[PDB]
């Protein structure tokens, strides 16, 4: 069958630096009739469809930046990105069309940038939720780098949580995370102080955001 | 302008069937092979099959992963591509894309649709509750949000001010917890602009045909 394999699985590169990624096929993709390699590269940015970048191994599609170059032949192929930009964050797939079609497993390109502290916001439950008998408390930790972050919830001073990270931002290369604590209304109404505390490598001091039910 | 648009995705039970469509314009449809490609959430693209062009008699080919279970057809009068899926299983849950394929000359998929999400599950459709996130008691900038809680299946769409607020928006990927998804979206604006101007999140959950506008009101 034709097995397509890519390397690395993932990597991170700083803007302005060079990116190199590899694609191997189990059979030569060099078509003897046309003497071209039937190997294409696609870029898939977060939440978007794949977009054609390169085909016949080295032909750059119109509208694709000069910084993307495809190379190689037979069983081994390379996509090179020079002077990588923040917007280049994506999964990159190679695909053979020598015999039907088969995609590689992809390479995830992340962007390395300077450490950045999160901006933290806390939100009390809405009255339209409380009327239903539930109480969700939400904390947004926005625009930070790197991705690893710790969130603790404290209720009346002591430590049902959904955490979600965004994909990296295409413009500033930061991450954001939402943490949701869900309680029953009966439990919510027993306590006064609700606190989310974010600890990130950017400070030894946790960022603490809080509200008190009596001040609502 | 080339357009490809998939439709027909949604929730179906294991063992069930579903047919997807892909409407096209902006090119000579019969000149082109057309492929279907799927992608399970967070996983790689998988080529499924193609149907050839007029020159090659509109014959079909399939990955062994789906041969005998999926069928590709095309309406050449209307420039529409179809995928008939039978005996669906958990592993078929994925975004399905149509892609314009070979023309006899170029080896490339030049264009792809936006994709349509198929969920194979016994779970019921459940519309979201949508709750505003307004600051408590608590700056140059202000951050607001909406919490889109307890829905099934994916997806939902979230916009702010009918898409006029796009900068400074973050939508947090849905997380599944005890059989329902919850997602949230944040928007950051200058505090001189809210609450003096209206900020509203617009939420749609196609499986339940839910449409919600939730104005973010100061407490
Ligand atoms: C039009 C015929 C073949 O094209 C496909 C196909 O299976 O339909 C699709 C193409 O993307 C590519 O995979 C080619 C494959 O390269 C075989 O194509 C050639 C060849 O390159 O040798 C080209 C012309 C004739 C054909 C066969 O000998 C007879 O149809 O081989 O296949
Ligand atoms: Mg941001
Ligand atoms: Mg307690
Ligand atoms: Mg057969
Ligand atoms: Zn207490
Ligand atoms: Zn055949």
């Amino acid at each position: 069958d034709i097995v397509m394999s890519q390397s690395p699985s993932s990597l991170a590169v700083s803007a302005g630096e060079k990116v190199t990624m590899s694609c191997k096929s189990s059979q030569s993709l060099l078509n003897s009739r046309t003497r071209k390699n039937y190997l294409a590269w696609y870029q898939q940015k977060p939440g978007q469809s794949p977009k054609l970048l390169i085909y016949w191994a080295s032909t750059r599609e119109s509208g694709v930046p000069d910084r993307f170059t495809g190379s190689g032949s037979g069983t081994d192929f390379t996509l090179t990105i020079t002077s990588v930009q923040a917007e280049d964050l994506a999964v990159y797939y190679c695909k053979q069309s020598y015999n039907l079609r088969t995609f590689g497993g992809g390479t995830k390109l992340e962007i390395k940038r300077a450490d950045a502290a999160p901006t933290v916001s806390i939100f009390p439950p809405s009255s339209e939720q409380l009327t239903s008998g539930g109480a969700s408390v939400v904390c947004f930790l926005n625009n930070f780098y790197p991705k690893d972050i710790n969130v603790k919830w404290k209720i009346d001073g002591s430590e049902g949580v959904l955490n979600s990270w965004t994909d990296q931002d295409s413009k500033d290369s930061t991450y954001s995370m939402s943490s949701t604590l869900t309680l029953t209304k009966d439990e919510y109404e027993r306590h006064n102080s609700y606190t989310c505390e974010a600890t990130h490598k950017t400070s030894t001091s946790p960022i603490v955001k809080s509200f008190n039910r009596n001040e609502c | 302008e080339v357009k490809l648009v998939e439709s027909g995705g949604g929730l179906v039970q294991s063992g069930g069937s579903l047919r997807l469509s892909c409407a096209t314009s902006g090119f000579t449809f019969t000149d082109y092979y057309m492929s279907w490609v799927r992608q399970p959430p967070g996983k790689a693209l998988e080529w499924l099959g193609f149907i050839r062009n007029k020159a090659n008699g509109y014959t079909t080919e399939y990955s062994p992963s789906v041969k005998g279970r999926f069928t590709i057809s095309r309406d050449n009068s209307q420039s529409i591509l179809y995928l008939q899926m039978n005996t669906l299983r958990a592993e078929d849950s994925a975004t399905y894309y149509c892609a314009r394929d070979h023309d006899g000359y170029y080896e490339r998929f030049s264009y792809w649709g936006q994709g349509t999400l198929v969920t194979v599950s016994a779970a019921k459709t459940t519309p979201p509750s949508v709750y505003p996130l307004a600051p408590g008691a608590a700056n140059s900038m202000v951050t607001l949000g909406c919490l889109v809680k307890g829905y099934f299946p994916e997806p939902v769409t979230v916009t702010w001010n009918s898409g006029s607020l796009s900068s400074g928006v973050h939508t947090f990927p849905a997380v599944l917890q005890s059989d329902l998804y919850t997602l949230s979206s944040s928007v950051t604006v200058p505090s001189s602009t809210w609450p003096s101007e209206t900020v509203t999140c617009n939420v749609a959950h196609p499986a339940s045909s839910t449409k919600v506008d939730k104005k973010i009101v100061p407490r």
